């Protein structure tokens, strides 16, 4: 009903290259109408008929900056806890990243076919899965389905599950984690249980996630 | 009532609309809006309180009356008491 294209993905110029992507009104942004003089360029960095878009028409045809065509997909779990022990607010050990200073947060390119265990012990960098492997059985399922990026093309995008896994008031595989908390995948040099909100003026897919997590907690009372 | 402050604005905002379309959401919207600092000091226990305070006192029309001091259209203290 409101803000039904995608709106990250038609930008004119693509990101980190020269080429630009081709002019593509809001109107005939999806595949149902036809545009007669539509005639992307195709430029795939460093078989472009297999798949098409779920979005719509994008006006940059090719693979851009991804290993395969089609669907790219990237995890998003969220360890989540409380912060004080009366249950006054809650907090998440997000990411801080080093060359960006923006509190992100911690979710990795989930490949095809990958497990779950050995992806969260690259993108955490378990020296200890123990904590997780007795946490197995948690809380996920925040969202799941396209993200709207400047990456996306006619043939290549970008699908995200998100996941939350909210703990007790003294979550016991907390400690072991976060004695393991240091600066281990190099681009993170703060990382740490900050406080949880409602920001809706946050990273742009994860904002949607905070305040679903706040819809959840807060709605009750 | 005075027409400003800030619990004097809540009742000020809640005295249009009628007692069945007060709600816990509203009021809560509120408390966030008019206690701008101060606000998370609260328990849901408190609120719950309040929004049963509130409606008993709007449950009684002809005792309660918001007036706005304003010397251009000549009123003050003394026609809001009469």
């Amino acid at each position: 009903d409101e803000e039904a294209p995608h709106m990250f993905a038609r930008q004119l110029q693509y990101p980190d290259s020269t080429v630009r992507r081709f002019p593509v009104p809001e109107e005939k942004v999806s595949w149902e109408v036809n545009f007669s003089p539509y005639q992307p360029p195709v430029y795939n960095q460093q078989a472009l008929d297999k798949h098409r878009n779920p979005g719509g028409r994008t006006g940059i045809r090719g693979k851009g900056a991804l290993n395969t065509l089609g669907p790219n997909h990237i995890l998003h779990p969220i360890f989540t806890r409380w912060r004080d022990a009366e249950h006054k607010v809650l907090e998440f050990l997000a990411v801080w990243e080093d060359a960006e200073k923006r509190w992100a947060l911690l979710g990795g390119p989930a490949q095809p076919d990958e497990p779950l265990a050995q992806v969260l012990e690259r993108i955490l960098g378990k020296k200890l899965n123990e904590k997780t492997k007795t946490l197995l059985k948690a809380g996920e399922e925040v969202y799941k389905g396209y993200v709207d990026d400047s990456r996306n093309t006619d043939n290549a995008w970008v699908e995200t599950s998100i996941i939350t896994l909210h703990c007790d008031k003294n979550t016991p595989l907390m400690a072991d984690l976060n004695h393991m908390v240091e600066s281990s995948l190099s681009s993170h040099q703060p990382l740490q249980w900050r406080e949880v909100s409602s920001d809706a003026c946050r990273c742009s897919y994860q904002r949607e996630a905070l305040r679903q997590i706040a819809h959840h907690h807060n709605t009750y009372f | 009532l005075e027409g400003s402050g800030r619990l004097a604005d809540v009742i000020a905002h809640v005295a249009s609309v009628p007692v069945s379309k007060v709600t816990m959401a509203l009021i809560n919207r509120l408390l966030k809006r008019f206690f701008m600092q101060e606000y998370k000091n609260f328990t849901e226990l408190q609120i719950i309180e309040w929004t049963k305070k509130i409606q008993d006192i709007l449950r009684m029309p002809h005792l309660l009356t918001v007036f706005r001091i304003d010397e251009d259209k000549n009123y003050d203290v003394d026609v809001a008491i009469l």
